[PDB]
DNA sequence: TTTTTTTTTTT
């Protein structure tokens, strides 16, 4: 929806993945596809689909380099230094002066603790962080940076998002009358980070829908089509 | 009825909001007469204030961003 | 070349024809030769043979019926067309139908497997819908077209079936026949839908339902809201659009109420005083002559409720009902009284309602938070099969002439308390919708239970400030029982004793006279009088209306919901 | 392929021995099973198709690869080893064989087309079922000329018409008589993958299963099963008229075996006949453990061995797993009587409430877990959905009805707007639910038991206000509960030190089958009836409660509490198998009711 | 292109 004329409607295309390219792409995802562009069989007008030959995920804005993601000994050089923890801290959003300690915690949030399970009693291993502070201290800059430094990330604003649009919503299809589930922000950001600025301005009934995701890290829906617990 | 100035109403068919230009958009150069200047709907009175101010009505709501030139004359009677 | 003797069917036809004549009642006087007498005057075409007597007279037969009831039904009906030729006034092409009853063993709508098709079963359930009555073609008479002959006696099977062979060696159209329709044989056909009865529901389950097909003089026995007891055979039915897919259907032959309050046969004092068995009638008389009756129905209807002696009385007077009158102009006075209860938490409100709804027959029970407007009164549903909008009956309708028990009456929405007032006022229910225009009767009496605003009943305000009902509704009740939990201690011993007694002697310590089955009889009897008013009583009444207004008079005191 | 396999299977069925234990060496394992099949009804043999993996490996290749050309052989080869008991008892139907697997094999997302038509095991949570559907097996034709009735069988999977009357030869006169043929049953069920075992940030799938003749009604919506059955794929036609079928097939699963017995949860109420299937060696153990002077505190303290002390809450949550007696009040016209216990937990944050719900929900079978804002009024009890195919309104069950035998944990009890909170008033006190909507006028019922958890208003227990003001719940809802546990956070340094010392320990690193069987027993063969000495301590225990709760303004007492004491008292007697309620069983469940609000 | 029931955004 970025690369669309100022107020035009986005157009779709159909992709027939088959063979070995299946199960590569997840819904709600940035992707790049390579394949022939053919018309559909069975007057002279024709409807067309893309017949995929290659599918590459471009989430990171460049590519998926998980195969080449191995580090080099010349980088183990750095990682083995005395203060490797302190180089990264200074190399987080360098455009922002000061805040030597906040950048030390925004890194722990990206690394995350460990999570136990003794006698069947789960303990979460993620970290949550709030940034109460005066106006003009570059908080919506720090958040915009931590958005781009995460494999799975999401960005949301308190005043432009409703409490059912964060967790998960049940919506009907006027073509079939059937109610289906649709993940929210916290679901699409399952193994990653979610960012909510303007957090004091979110409506008070749309904010208690986070107490569930912050402790047990599930979302338990019991609306009138569905009864389940998604993992978030 | 619909009102004096424009409204945004949820159409039964479309299930979406549509725009209702009231009287002051139909009176082109004409004259509009009003009585009981405290009875008109609060929103409507706000909008007539702005319409006599600028001489046009511009609603920016759910799916409606248009402008209607109001060119008429107000002859009001108070109480 | 010639057809084959279906021996198991014809032998059974023969033995049944014999049974019809030989079997006699307690005094000789063959009984199926006198019930088969009225079978000649028009509109009667079903003989009702009891099945237990066919067990007496024979037993190698019952096991053939109860196992081949579909093979041998087309013969147990011809063997009634011969047995009734001894009257000579029946139209020769008229046809009759046998209808069994009183089977020994019952079943449940969930025991109707697919190992039961073609047998003889018996089912009990409620009734949800009733479609209209139709004709159905059982045996068409195809007027041949080229031969101008008449191909005759061709049986249809769920379709038109267009038999295609002629007995004429020159039949130019083995694919074209215009059937006549003034000689062919039609039978009525109604199709209703029944729903699993209440006492069979496995816990935590939604009730199933099936289609039953009444197909005879039995065509409007079952109505919506009743609890009939059907007895026929389970059959399979194709999907005629592609003539596969099959679906089960019950093909009933007899239908009768599940528990007759009067076991004679099933409307004034004498018609009922006929069915009263000797003990029944010597007991009803004894009660009607009893003194202090008005205190032995309370003590015998609500045996586990200590106190509130002024609420049980009102509930009784609600059950008996007043006299319904119709003014000459065309209006109508309401005959039955409505009653509302309002009280503190845990004061036995829902217990009166549960008692009444389990005692009374044809009385429905609904909560307020889990209802609707179009669910109480009446709905409109698109049957795409008929592709038409038809009317569905609501809780205020399938409880007609009974009692509707509404619990938590003040939780209902603002717009759902409007439809109920439109019914409580005129005693009718109007419908004006997509393509439907109708006015339905509703002569129910309502028993409603509510809660004061903010938990407790505040005894320094009028009623209109303690409850959130509308203004019109509070006028249509005319009996209120405000209950309060006066913080006392002599009661808190009595109630304690009674509850612990009930819980220690679970089925005993209940010593009511006039067992519950008996009171239903007395109440079905005594609800057929229309008492009148003597002049002295009329004078008394007007004087009492005089003495009631002025209590509300100014100065000395004050009261709520002004008279 | 056929004769070569029964000979290799009979051997397995005869000579097999396992290093295992069953029903709490008796070499003839499957011969003992086959003997039990003879001493009772139920002609099904539950074979584990992994035992056949130890004894062999060339049938275990042919059972999970050609299952429909093998399982008939596995029936025949069992009918003959039934020779021992042939003359003794002669049942009628036949003997059966049902392979299965203790552990799952695949997910619902990794079913690939190299697995079409071969044994497969998945697991899920049944959502909804359907009504029976007939299915033809033996046709029955009849001529219009010769009136002669032949009966052709369906062999390959289709029915062929003869087209020649064996007598008259009119070359097509044989109509099909429907209601004289033979049918069998067929039900359609829908699974739904469990929340565990699914990928990152995705929504559950569903899979359609088809049951058959005898498995036709052996499962209910709301159950967690391990279905095992073949995996098939059948074509579909673009028109219901032409024979132009599509090229993308459509798959389902022809189920062969269910399994609802999971190890970690208690015994569901399908195993009440199975309680008579207890080793008499075990009833001694239970009856003897039930004699120690504190078996109450010894079983309670074995719930959730990760919470810190909280000694009373575990007492309450243990009495909730037994419940009062199930008395039969149909005679007194009163109606029915609730026998399960509803528990409310209120208290300031960090006090480990949600952990207790998360622990119980994982213990009891047939349970649910709900939350505050993610549950509506109708989603908890019963909704009405436009059925997609038939275009008709049909009823469905919510969460408080799917539990129905178990516990319905409702976390975040405060944050439910008063609309959806006033719905619990019916289902939690009368054990019923009366629905009156468009075309549906019915009355369900259930045997659930809520276990709710809330926070005080302001989320901080400020001791300036009164107890009936930190909770901020009405009275017509607080009285339907009978154990309102007020947890609090006192600032005793000793307590904080002990708790921290306990919590850190969770980072380094009694039995169950005693409790898991003690509970089944104490449910099956116990019915405490009150006494006259107990009944005389129950009257005063309610006449004092009134004077106490009246003044303080904490929580008033209505006669409903006097029933709860019963519910609690009896539930205590069941713990020790006492079969009779005496005095102490009232003092205990009175001290419990009093010392929870302080 | 109509009712009725249920969820979520909007004036
Ligand atoms: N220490 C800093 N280093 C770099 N840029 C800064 C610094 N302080 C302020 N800025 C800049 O000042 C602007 C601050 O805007 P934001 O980042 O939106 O402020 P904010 O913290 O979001 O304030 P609120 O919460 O939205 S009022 C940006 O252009 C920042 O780049
Ligand atoms: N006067 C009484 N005599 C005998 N039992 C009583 C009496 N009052 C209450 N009870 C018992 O206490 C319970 C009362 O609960 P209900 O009557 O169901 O509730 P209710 O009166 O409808 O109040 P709410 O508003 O709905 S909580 C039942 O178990 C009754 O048996
Ligand atoms: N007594 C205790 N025993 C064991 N763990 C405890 C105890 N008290 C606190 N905890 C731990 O502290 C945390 C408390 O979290 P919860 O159990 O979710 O509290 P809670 O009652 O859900 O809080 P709120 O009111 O809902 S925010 C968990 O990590 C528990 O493991
Ligand atoms: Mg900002
Ligand atoms: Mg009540
Ligand atoms: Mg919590
Ligand atoms: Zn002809
Ligand atoms: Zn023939």
């Amino acid at each position: 929806s970025d690369q669309v004329p100022v107020g035009n409607i986005p157009r779709s295309i159909t992709v027939l993945v088959e063979g070995e390219n299946t199960r590569i792409a997840q819904p709600g995802d940035h992707v790049s596809v390579t394949g022939i562009f053919l018309p559909i069989l069975r007057g002279l007008l024709s409807e067309t689909y893309l017949e995929a030959h290659r599918i590459v995920k471009m989430n990171k804005s460049e590519d998926d380099e998980s195969g080449a993601g191995e580090l080099t000994r010349e980088e183990l050089r750095q990682i083995a230094e005395e203060d490797f923890y302190e180089k990264l801290a200074a190399s987080i959003a360098p455009e922002i002066y000061g805040h030597e300690d906040v950048k030390k915690a925004l890194l722990l949030l990206l690394v995350g603790g460990v999570d136990q399970s003794p006698r069947g009693m789960k303990i979460r291993g993620n970290i949550n962080i709030c940034l109460m502070g005066d106006p003009g201290v570059a908080k919506s800059q720090l958040l915009s940076y931590i958005d781009r430094l995460a494999p799975r990330s999401q960005y949301t604003t308190g005043r432009g998002s409703s409490g059912v649009g964060l967790t998960a919503a049940v919506l009907r299809d006027s073509v079939s009358g059937e109610l289906t589930l649709e993940g929210g922000a916290l679901v699409l950001a399952d193994q990653g980070v979610c960012c909510i600025d303007e957090f004091d301005k979110m409506a008070e009934a749309d904010r208690t829908a986070i107490h569930e995701v912050m402790e047990q890290q599930t979302i338990s829906i019991a609306k009138a089509g569905i009864l389940t617990t998604l993992n978030a | 009825a619909a009102g004096l100035t424009a409204s945004v109403m949820r159409d039964p068919s479309s299930r979406n909001f549509i725009m209702e230009g009231g009287a002051m958009v139909l009176a082109d150069g004409g004259v509009v007469c009003i009585d009981e200047f405290d009875k008109m709907r609060e929103d409507d009175r706000v909008a007539i204030h702005e319409a006599m101010e600028q001489q046009t009505i511009s609603i920016a709501k759910a799916g409606i961003t248009t402008t209607l030139n109001s060119r008429c004359s107000v002859l009001a009677a108070a109480n | 070349h010639l057809e084959v003797r279906d021996e198991v069917a014809e032998k059974c036809q023969k033995l049944f024809l014999d049974f019809l004549e030989e079997f006699q009642s307690s005094d000789g006087e063959i009984k199926y030769l006198q019930l088969a007498e009225e079978l000649i005057r028009p509109e009667r075409n079903t003989l009702v043979v009891s099945f237990v007597d066919l067990e007496q007279f024979n037993q190698q037969l019952s096991t053939t019926i109860q196992e081949e009831f579909y093979r041998v039904y087309p013969y147990l009906c011809r063997a009634l067309k011969t047995f009734v030729k001894d009257r000579k006034e029946i139209p020769l092409a008229k046809d009759f139908y046998v209808a069994f009853q009183d089977l020994p063993t019952r079943h449940k709508i969930r025991e109707l497997t697919s190992s039961r098709i073609g047998l003889l079963t018996r089912i009990s359930g409620q009734v949800v819908r009733t479609h209209p009555v139709h004709p159905e073609l059982v045996s068409g008479t195809f007027l041949c077209l080229d031969c101008q002959t008449v191909i005759r006696d061709v049986e249809q099977q769920f379709k038109y079936t267009q038999p295609n062979i002629c007995r004429n060696p020159v039949c130019a159209n083995r694919r074209r026949f215009l059937l006549d329709t003034n000689k062919s044989r039609f039978v009525d056909f109604q199709k209703v839908r029944i729903q699993e009865t209440q006492a069979e529901l496995p816990r935590g389950s939604i009730p199933r339902s099936l289609e039953v097909i009444l197909r005879a003089e039995a065509v409007e026995s079952a109505q919506a809201g009743d609890k009939c007891d059907f007895t026929g055979t389970l059959i399979v039915v194709p999907d005629v659009s592609k003539l596969l897919s099959y679906r089960l259907v019950f093909l009933a032959c007899c239908v009768a109420p599940t528990n007759p309050r009067f076991g004679g046969k099933e409307q004034t004092a004498e018609s009922i005083k006929n069915q009263m068995t000797v003990k029944e009638w010597e007991k009803v008389f004894e009660m009607s002559q009893d003194k202090n009756l008005y205190h032995n129905l309370c003590t015998s209807l609500f045996p586990t409720i200590h106190g509130n002696d002024e609420v049980k009385r009102g509930v009784l007077l609600m059950l008996f009902g007043g006299v319904p009158k119709t003014t000459g102009e065309g209006t109508s006075l309401r005959g039955d009284i409505n009653v509302c209860i309002v009280g503190d938490p845990s004061t036995a409100k829902s217990q009166f309602l549960k008692h009444v709804e389990e005692f009374s027959p044809r009385a429905v029970y609904t909560s307020g938070k889990a209802s609707s407007a179009a669910g109480l009164t009446a709905a409109v549903v698109r049957d795409e099969e008929s592709h038409e909008f038809v009317i569905e009956a609501g809780a205020l309708m399938l409880a007609d002439n009974g009692v509707c028990c509404i619990d938590e009456f003040d939780k209902m929405d603002v717009r759902d308390q409007v439809a109920i007032h439109e019914a409580m006022e005129q005693q009718t229910i109007s419908i004006t919708k997509a393509g439907v225009k109708a006015t339905l009767n509703a002569r129910t009496s309502i028993l409603a239970a509510a809660n004061p605003i903010s938990g407790h009943y505040d005894r320094s305000k009028s009623l209109k400030q303690n409850i959130n009902l509308s203004a019109p509704i509070m006028s249509r009740f005319d009996l209120f029982f405000i209950l309060v939990d006066e913080c006392n201690e002599v009661t808190d011993y009595a109630i304690a004793r009674r509850i612990v007694d009930l819980h220690s002697r679970i089925e005993e310590s209940i010593d009511r006279v006039y067992s519950l089955d008996d009171i239903r009889r007395y109440l079905l009897f005594a609800r057929q009088f229309k008492p009148k008013i003597s002049k002295e009583s009329e004078d008394f009444i007007v004087e009492q209306y005089k003495h009631l207004r002025q209590r509300d008079g100014s100065g000395v005191t004050k009261s709520s919901w002004r008279i | 392929n056929v004769a070569a396999c029964k000979e290799n299977f009979q051997r397995f069925l005869q000579r097999f021995i396992d290093p295992l234990a069953k029903e709490e060496i008796t070499e003839p394992l499957y011969m003992q099973r086959l003997g039990e099949i003879n001493v009772i009804g139920e002609p099904f043999l539950n074979v584990n198709c992994e035992h056949i993996k130890s004894f062999d490996k060339n049938l275990y290749r042919q059972l999970i690869s050609y299952p429909q050309e093998v399982i008939p052989t596995f029936d025949m080869a069992v009918n003959e080893i039934f020779f021992d008991r042939y003359p003794d008892s002669i049942l009628e139907h036949q003997i059966q064989v049902r392979p299965f697997n203790a552990l799952k094999t695949k997910n619902m997302r990794n079913l690939n087309p190299e697995d079409i038509d071969q044994l497969i095991t998945i697991s899920g949570m049944v959502i909804r079922t359907s009504q029976l559907i007939p299915e033809m097996q033996e046709a029955f034709f009849q001529c219009q000329v010769c009136a002669h009735t032949t009966r052709v069988e369906m062999d390959r999977g289709r029915i062929a018409e003869p087209s020649v009357c064996g007598r008259c030869h009119t070359t097509h006169s044989m109509a099909l008589i429907h209601n004289r043929s033979l049918f069998s049953d067929k039900q359609m069920i829908k699974l739904q993958e469990s929340p565990e075992d699914m990928p990152a940030g995705q929504t559950p799938h569903t899979v359609i299963l088809f049951a058959h003749n005898d498995l036709v009604d052996k499962v209910q919506p709301g159950d967690r099963v391990n279905v095992t059955g073949i995996y098939r794929a059948v074509p579909i036609r673009v028109n219901p008229r032409v024979s132009n079928v599509k090229s993308v097939y459509k798959t389902h699963i022809d189920v062969i075996h269910y399994r609802k017995t999971d190890a970690k949860r208690l015994h569901g109420l399908d195993e009440e006949a199975e309680q008579k299937l207890f080793s008499e060696k075990r009833v001694e153990l239970l009856k003897e453990l039930s004699r120690k002077p504190d078996i109450y505190e010894r079983l309670a303290s074995a719930l959730a061995p990760s919470i810190y002390e909280h000694e009373d809450i575990k007492k309450g949550i243990l009495l909730q797993l037994f419940g009062g007696t199930r008395k039969d009040f149909s005679h007194t016209g009163r109606g029915k009587f609730r026998a399960e216990i509803n528990i409310l937990l209120c208290g300031d944050p960090g006090t480990s409430k949600s952990q207790l719900l998360q622990y119980v929900y994982n213990l009891v079978p047939r349970g649910q877990y709900t939350s505050g804002k993610g549950s509506s009024a109708v989603g908890l009890t019963a909704y009405v959905m436009k059925d997609p195919e038939t275009r008709q309104l049909v009823l469905q069950t919510g969460a408080l009805v799917l539990s129905d035998n178990g516990i319905c944990c409702i976390d975040e009890f405060d944050k439910m707007n008063e609309s959806t909170r006033s719905v619990l008033h019916e289902v939690m006190e009368q054990q019923t639910l009366s629905i009156a909507k468009a075309g549906i006028i019915c009355q369900l019922n259930a045997r659930t038991s809520v276990l709710a958890a809330a926070n005080p208003i302001e989320s901080q227990w400020n001791p300036k206000k009164t107890t009936i003001e930190n909770i901020q719940l009405p009275h017509t809802l607080l009285s339907r509960f009978d154990l309102i546990f007020l947890l609090l956070d006192p600032q005793d340094e000793a307590y904080d030190r002990r708790l921290a010392h306990h919590l850190v320990a969770l980072y380094y690193q009694l039995d169950m089958a005693v409790l898991k069987d003690y509970i089944a027993y104490a449910h099956s063969t116990i019915m405490p009836r009150l006494s006259e000495e107990a009944s005389q301590a129950l009257i005063e225990a309610y006449v004092d409660m009134r004077k106490i709760g009246s003044s303080r303004g904490m929580v008033s007492a209505y006669p409903r509490q006097l029933e709860s004491l019963i519910r609690l008292a009896e539930a205590h007697a069941k713990v020790r198998l006492s079969n009779k309620v005496e005095a102490i069983d009232v003092e205990e469940a009175k001290r419990l009711h009093r010392e929870a609000l302080k």
